[PDB]
């Protein structure tokens, strides 16, 4: 039973780690996306010249 | 082979043994534009209509456009057998079997815009040099989906394909995802 | 990284440069609820998987004249009756590396667990010419399942493709799990392919493997039931192509298929959709060819190739307990013998429910170790005599001492055989267990206490006589010093078990 | 959408319609048919595309009545795979397969529609917490425990049980599970469905006063429907449950009965559809279709869909493919047997064959596992001594084996339950017994300690103390 | 039958050369589809139902079932 | 497994970033090519592609 | 199969 | 033959429908090779056989190798004749698949003399009149249930029971006694057991690692990897590879087929693939004709017998269903190998009681052989009866009239066990070959009752009767010590 | 079997014997199992007699109408 309570402790650890890290990474992806947008315009311009020889 | 392909091979074999193959090809084009425009197809189908009336009207349509007799013989045999309802498909596969017998290959050059005729003949040069056909025919189709180049649909029927087009982006990006 | 993410994109977009090859391409006539009778694919090799315009990978099995009838390896909802489908020079291969260890995969060799993405620069074609007779060898080294029943009566050697047939819900998945769980101290890469089992049972089995720690070395090729017919058809072939690579690079493997009944049933579906003429039980023409082509690549190679071995262990679910049906008689004609789990023996307490009867093995005593070659002889003979005298048990009223003692030792022998769930018995412990059961050193105890006495004896011996471990694990024979050590250990344990 | 159809052929329920070449619907895409009824113009029969025949025409099984349709009618496709209204609106209402209300009250709102035929949930997120459930039946709570958040199979012959058992189980659990209930009448007789509706509106589960207060939402595609409707009523119930597991995040208990009809209707349409026949006469895609239903029912880390399908083993063909592929998907199978209803032992669940993936000791309890092992071994012994009993006289077997036979008789009578919903067939009032009381009863019954009671004092008895009192009553009325 | 046995290209050439022309083949038939011990023959309209037809190698064939064109 | 589930989600997020933001980039790039639709593009691209394409074919 | 299975039962 | 250039139009599973120019079509059963290509980049050719003509110049043909990767329209080339199997003295020792390429990898076979697979039946002017039995070299077979020279023989016993040592002993004895030569032709032989058999052959001296074309087996192995066309035609390949032996050298050739039911199963697969409507239980319609073409070329022609031995695996153990029925219509002697006898160690494990032969009759064997054989079978029947009762009463308690019968039956069951010329590799017993005359006189001496006092174990694992009495007097000489 | 049960009987029949179907279906096993008998006690010897008296009366000669009480 004490092992089961320790399992509950580790389960709360995965709860907090999963939730907070997933929130921060879901924020990180948006941060990098909005950081990329000017460079995605530059990248589209780059592809345009490459595919027009 | 399909039944339409067999009947078309018969017509092409007769147009091969008799030196009228090109005239017979043009006659098949006329006959397939005749057997389009549904009411004619509906008339030559619909077995309720008497066979004598059908063959009489067929004789009239024959003497109208001045067809080759062996092609007229072919349509008349098609009326004789119960296989007259395959007539559109038979005249459709006639182009395939005729191209195969006369030795020419079709290459449908589909690009974004209409193509120059000399440069189309250059495409014919290349396609011929990978196929090996005498009088390689190129029926081109203008397409809006492509972006810069063109696609070739040479082969048996669409079978082989080479394309420098929106497929360029498509393959670069299938290799960009890389999962 | 903030823009190095798109600087990584520059690598690909400046690397790939579009050589203008020819892609075999044709239209789609018919999308037939799991099949796509596409037209015009002319020079497409039979088996060359096609790729549609919506990214629905599918194999081109049925190559008719006017319509190559392909089958879909995914859902086929988004095919649009005319979308140009392009062939791909792949001939249905999968990537394979030792990085596949532990991660459960689909038949595309794409990880379905989630906890990573396997990289593999070595690709093995799925269907392949199986090991020929120049390559194969006779079965030398045994493969302990952890079961006294299927390790003493009827062995399973490395290379011999024994078959777990039986009624539904009898322990086929349980004996397979016992084998893969025992196979921890050894080195085998136990590829466990699951065909048409539900997703939740595969979750239970993968988490059971994880709890027992065996998941380090066992690629569980999972195929849920809602995977299309092609993927359940392809799963055994996928796991075979993984274990085949591991076998060719010297590593002994063990591939355990799951429900070949379900796999050939999925082939039945895809072929009856594909308009191929059906034979017996509506299974198509090449069911036997199918099962052989994936089950006869289970061999023990030679020193010319690496000495590694793939050792299959299929599972065939037969209903009502018959050998007569089409697929079980096919798989029984293919597999080197079989075993027989039975529902009535299972509900009679005997677990694993190994039929002591018809479950023959074609190898025989050429597989087992010398200790087993010694003691399993007496065990097999005594089980034969007990099974013959089984009718006398309920009617033995003061019959002569030979019959009485032999039948009583048989009544104790079946209790010796029945062992708990997921309990792996390594070779040394089951050796002493069989010896204890066969030479009479448990005749004084009643029927019930044999189990408890033997578990306590195995604990006491394996924890207080480590010389037995040295002898059996090392010298691999039941020589006289080991026999005397075991005799004294069993005697002292019987004294302390009288002291209770 | 707008793609006008011109229905070409109508061969039974399967109708195939020839769209224009460019605009052609996809597979499993709904087709509402703008057609006339037998009398009166407005009549929209729904058809779901099954395959495309390549002559610009697709084959589409008809969900509604097939008569009255003419060759050439204009039809349009929704473009969406037969959206069904679910959510906070679907409660309390008997729902049709089309996505319509049937109980002649007000129409529901369509603010929370959902496609009926969707992707199966991926293995990456799969909640599997192995835990037992206390349904209430003595035998099935002891011999074949049920896995909540998992699937349960009430297999049986024709009339053995599996509907009175489903009615008893819903009468038990509809109040216990705080999650909603969903009943899928996949090809069950219309009068039993109406009995269920009356029983639900009487037992407070429906609560017809405020229809938003029901703990249930019914879906009936019952027997009197074209084989389209029985091919998709299971998926309608599945879509309601999948909404209650995606959005409300609550453990919804769905009941499907006669799931075998979801394969029989598939057979009846597949034979017409050009797909070749499989084994004994079902569809070729038996496994894929059966899995496409029974795989969507998994506890998926937002909730747990416990489901109890009542498979119809046709004519007690235990080897028939339609139950044989369901035995693979079903966790806690409960094979009801006509041979055990022959002698009146209701429910006629086989003590042997009714087995569960939850009879492992670490999952159920060591005492529970040992008592279930001893009960099942005793019944196996009785089945193996049936032939000796049948021919050679009851007495000529062994004397200890005679003790085992009497113990097995007492056991296989004692595992009979007087149900609340079956009070009309037995005449005795229904008795509910938990797992603990029947466990303690089986202990003292098989232990030989109370092996002196008469046999009929164990038959149709709720509990062991009730059995002891029944022995007193019976021995008194014996002499008196 | 959609794939009728008397629809080989070579054979239908023989009929397509003469629509309503010079007389038919009285007792000359070309064998076709000689597979599972059951040959089929184009024409050969003289054959009585049950007539005994011959072949080139010298093998004998009972002509049981003559359909519209193929005298099987 | 905790360290690797976030690895799965960061890999999925990275590749979804890649594919989606590029899809926006190319939906814009087709509009930039709308000015280069017919006049200045097709002659150059068709000539160069036909040259290299006939070369690859003759190889 | 309820026809063959009955006869298998009687044989056994 | 010629470049009959055709397109491989339709490829369903193994079946590959090919087309042709209208003039030249290969006839039925005419082998055609495709000029195929491997996806690894090798122009590998898979050979095919025209099984059914389909009219429009297209001959539906099955493939003797995998069709995985066969491009439609790939050049297919006719051979004009059926599959040319490389018969001769060259194919004496090596392992062959159906098309006749040595797969053991030793070396290429000299293709000087090649007969087609499909040579037709021999007529009645060719078949032999007199029905001479076949002196194999096992005492049990050549007393209790003789094998018919020129006829069929069935080994109903399982595997592991001793089938491999039995067939090895038979091959060595045919090489020794007669001028014969054996041709093992395992159809659908599971490649593990195939390699087991090959290695046991090589370790028995039956075939020599060092001396090929002086060996005594022509192994034709139908693997199970191969498509159903191949493991069906492997039977006919063995048939013609032994038929050339008999009709060039005039020698008593043996022909071991692995399970005829496996051949019939392969035929069922290939017919279901061709799509012809399946017959009763599910074997092909042309079941009787097919397996009759397989098993009627096994006849004692006037050149020399081609007597064969065919394993038979009845499905679900009933001789009623068609395939074992149409086989047992052919079989002339059926000898079951018994697992209980094998576990006892009465090698060979052939059951003396249930093994039957149609050649046992007196006008065939000899009046004395039929009489002594019938009396031995009646004695063994008496023993199987009294084995129930000597468990309860004991030998001395029951009557001394048939206690002599029990003792003589012990002596007979022991005398039947012959030390082979192959069991030397397992135990070192030198092995004795026993013709019919020796076992006849010995069994008359045992059953008449002259040897009523010899110990039982003096009869076990011995050859002639004089050697048995030598073993007995040996035990007597050691009885003093 | 009957899926409506005693919900579709008069209250008189529901009161007299609604357990009748189950009582007879149970008596079936006491007939078959105790048919091959040894040591029949008063429980079995009297229960078989009660069941025989309960089963024997259900033998209506046809074309004879019975009012509901005439069954009650
Ligand atoms: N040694 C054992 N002790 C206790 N229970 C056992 C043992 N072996 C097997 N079982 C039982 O067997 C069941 C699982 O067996 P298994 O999964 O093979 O049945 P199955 O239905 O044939 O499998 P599948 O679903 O793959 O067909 C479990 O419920 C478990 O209780
Ligand atoms: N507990 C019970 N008591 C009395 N009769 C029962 C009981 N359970 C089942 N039965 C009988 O068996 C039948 C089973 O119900 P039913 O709905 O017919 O099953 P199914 O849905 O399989 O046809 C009932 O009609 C009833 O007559």
């Amino acid at each position: 039973l004490e092992v089961e309570a320790k399992l509950a402790e580790g389960r709360k650890k995965i709860e907090v780690e999963l939730q907070e890290a997933l929130g921060s990474l879901e924020q990180q992806k948006e941060d990098t996306i909005k950081s990329l947008d000017s460079q995605i315009s530059a990248l589209s311009d780059d592809i345009v010249k490459k595919v027009l020889p | 082979d399909s039944t339409a392909s067999r009947y078309a091979s018969a017509l092409a074999d007769v147009a091969d043994v008799t030196g009228t193959l090109e005239a017979t090809n043009s006659d098949v084009e006329k006959l397939i534009r005749i057997f389009s425009e549904e009411p004619v197809y509906y008339f030559f189908a619909n077995p309720v209509i008497s066979i004598d009336n059908k063959r009489s009207v067929l004789d009239e349509i024959i003497t109208t456009s001045g067809l080759q007799p062996h092609t007229a013989n072919f349509i008349n045999i098609l009326i004789d057998s119960e296989r007259i309802n395959l007539v559109k498909e038979i005249l459709n596969e006639f182009e395939d079997v005729f191209n195969k017998i006369t030795g020419t290959e079709v290459a449908v050059v589909t690009s974004v815009v209409k193509l120059e005729n000399d440069h189309l003949a250059q495409i014919a040069k290349g396609v011929q040099k990978i196929t090996g056909a005498k009088n390689v025919r190129i029926k081109t189709v203008i397409d809006p989906s492509l972006v810069a180049g063109f696609t070739i649909r040479y082969g048996n029927e669409g079978s082989k394909l080479v394309d420098m087009s929106v497929k360029k982006q498509l393959e670069e990006i299938a290799a960009q995802l890389e999962m | 990284r903030a823009d190095e993410i798109s600087k990584i994109i520059r690598e690909r977009i400046e690397g790939y440069n579009r050589e203008v090859k020819v892609v075999n391409t044709g239209t789609v006539l018919q999308v037939g609820d799991g099949i796509a009778r596409i037209h015009g694919l002319d020079e497409v090799m039979a088996g060359e998987l096609v790729e549609f315009e919506e990214g629905t990978i599918g194999i081109a099995l049925n190559l008719e004249s006017n319509n190559v009838g392909v089958v879909l390896m995914g859902d086929g909802l988004m095919i649009q009756e005319g979308s140009s489908v392009k062939a791909t020079g792949r001939i249905a291969q999968i990537p394979v590396s030792e990085a596949y260890l532990g991660r459960v995969i689909n038949a595309l060799a794409k990880p379905i667990d989630g906890r990573g993405e396997i990289t593999a620069s070595e690709s093995r074609l799925i269907e392949s010419p199986a090991p020929g007779i120049m390559s194969r060898r006779s079965v030398y080294e045994p493969l302990q399942t952890g079961l006294i029943a299927i390790d003493a009566m009827i062995p399973v050697g490395r290379g011999q493709r024994e078959l777990i047939i039986g009624d539904r819900q009898t322990g086929k998945t349980a004996v397979a799990t016992d084998t893969i769980l025992n196979q921890q101290g050894q080195n085998v890469i136990c590829v466990y392919v699951a065909i048409g089992q539900k997703a939740s049972s595969v979750a239970q089995v993968v988490t059971n493997f994880q709890e027992r720690g065996a998941m380090e070395y066992t690629i569980v090729v999972a195929e849920t039931a809602d995977s299309p017919a092609t993927l359940q058809y392809l799963a055994p072939y996928t796991g075979a192509a993984l274990a085949e690579y591991f076998m060719y690079r010297e590593r002994h493997t063990l591939i355990i298929y799951d429900d070949l009944s379900k796999q050939a049933q999925a082939y039945r579906q895809m072929s009856l959709l594909l308009r191929r003429p059906p034979g017996r039980e509506a299974y198509p023409g090449d069911v036997f060819y199918l099962h052989s082509r994936l089950l006869e690549r289970a061999a023990k190679l030679s020193s010319l190739l690496g000495e590694g071995s793939m050792t299959a262990l299929p599972i065939v679910e037969t209903q009502a307990g018959d050998v007569s049906a089409y697929i079980p008689t096919n798989v029984i004609s293919i597999t080197d013998g079989q075993i027989f789990l039975s529902a009535d023996l299972f509900n009679a307490g005997i677990r694993p429910a190994i039929n002591v009867g018809i479950s023959v093995s074609r190898v025989g005593s050429a597989a087992q170790i010398k200790a087993m070659k010694k003691v399993a002889g007496k065990l097999k003979l005594e089980l034969a005599q007990f099974a013959e005298l089984e009718a006398f048990a309920q009617f033995a009223s003061d019959l002569d001492k030979a019959t009485q003692n032999q039948l009583a030792r048989g009544q104790r022998l079946r209790e010796l055989l029945k062992q708990p769930q997921s309990a792996p018995l390594t070779v040394e412990e089951q050796v002493m267990t069989i010896y204890t059961g066969t030479n009479g050193y448990l005749d004084s105890l009643e029927l019930d206490q044999v189990r408890k006495y033997l578990v306590e004896l195995r604990t006491y011996v394996k924890t207080n006589k480590p010389e037995f471990q040295e002898i059996i694990s090392s010298t691999k024979t039941f020589t006289e010093e080991a026999e005397a050590l075991l005799k004294e250990a069993i005697q002292e344990q019987m004294e302390r078990f009288l002291l209770q | 959408k707008k793609n006008l159809g011109r229905i070409a052929q109508i061969i039974g329920p399967v109708l195939d319609v020839a769209f224009p070449p460019g605009k052609m619907p996809n597979i499993y895409n709904a087709l509402i048919v703008k057609g006339r009824d037998t009398a009166g113009q407005p009549m929209n029969v729904t058809c779901e595309v099954q395959q495309l025949l390549g002559n610009n025409r697709v084959r589409a099984v008809a969900m509604s009545a097939t008569d009255g349709l003419t060759r050439g009618m204009e039809v349009i496709d929704t473009g969406a795979p037969l959206s069904v209204p679910v959510g906070g609106a679907t409660l309390g209402r008997i729902f049709n397969v089309l996505g319509e209300p049937v109980d002649n009250l007000g129409p529901v709102d369509t603010r929370t529609t959902s496609p009926i035929h969707r992707s199966a949930p991926a293995f990456t997120q799969l909640d599997t917490k192995l835990s037992i459930f206390e349904t209430g039946i003595k035998v099935v709570d002891l011999l074949a425990p049920y896995r909540r958040g998992g699937k349960i199979g009430l297999f049986g012959g024709a009339g053995v049980g599996k509907t009175v058992l489903i009615m008893e189980l819903i009468n038990n659990i509809a109040k216990a599970h705080g999650g909603v209930s969903v009943f899928g009448g996949v090809g069950e007789r219309t009068r039993e469905g109406n009995d269920l509706y009356m029983e639900m509106k009487e037992s407070g589960v429906i609560n017809e006063q405020n229809i938003a207060e029901s703990k249930v939402a019914l879906v009936y595609g019952q027997m009197n429907e074209p084989p389209g409707a029985r091919m998709r009523v299971g998926l309608t119930a599945l879509t309601m449950a999948e909404y209650f597991r995606d959005v409300n995040e609550q453990d919804v208990l769905l009941f499907i009965d006669n799931i075998f009809r979801f394969v029989q209707a598939g057979s009846e349409v597949s034979a017409l559809l050009g797909r070749m026949p499989s084994a004994v006469g079902y569809q070729p895609t038996l496994s894929t279709e059966m899995g496409s239903l029974q795989e969507r029912i998994t506890s998926t880390k937002e909730g747990s869909i416990t489901s109890i399908q009542a498979v119809y083993v046709p004519a007690d063909d235990l080897t028939d493919p339609a139950p044989a592929t369901t035995f693979a998907h079903l966790d806690a199978t409960t094979v009801l047997s006509r041979g055990l209803a022959a002698k009146g032992i209701y429910p006629a669940v086989d003590p042997l064959d009714s087995t569960s993936t939850m009879l492992q000791p670490r999952i159920v309890g060591e005492e529970h596992y040992e008592i279930a092992q001893r009960v099942k071994e005793t019944l196996q012994r009785y089945k193996e001594l049936q032939d000796i009993i049948a021919i050679l006289g009851l007495d000529e077997l062994s004397e200890e084996d005679r003790l085992t036979v009497a113990r097995a008789r007492k056991i296989e009578r004692f595992l009979s339950q007087p149900f609340f919903v079956a009070e009309v067939f037995t005449g005795s009032p229904g008795k509910y017994v938990g797992l603990a009381e029947t466990i303690r009863g089986f202990q003292l019954i098989l232990s030989g300690e109370l092996d002196s009671l008469p046999e009929q004092a164990f038959y149709l008895v709720g509990n062991i103390d009730e059995a002891t009192a029944k022995a007193m009553n019976l021995e008194m009325e014996s002499k008196l | 039958a959609t794939i009728r046995a008397d629809e080989i290209s070579k054979i239908i050439r023989e009929r397509i050369e003469g629509y309503n022309r010079e007389v038919k083949v009285v007792n000359t038939g070309t064998v076709l589809q000689v597979g599972d011990g059951i040959a089929r023959i184009h024409g050969l309209d003289e054959v009585m139902a049950g007539e005994l037809v011959e072949f080139e190698e010298g093998t004998i064939g009972i002509a049981l079932n003559l359909e519209s064109n193929n005298v099987g | 497994y905790k360290n690797e589930t976030i690895q799965f989600e960061q890999q999925k997020a990275i590749n979804q970033v890649r594919q989606r933001v590029f899809q926006q980039a190319l939906q814009g790039a087709l509009g930039t090519l709308n000015s280069c639709l017919n006049n200045e593009l097709h002659l150059r691209t068709i000539n160069a592609n036909i040259g290299m394409f006939g070369a690859m074919n003759e190889i | 199969c309820a026809n063959l299975r009955e006869l298998r039962d009687r044989i056994g």
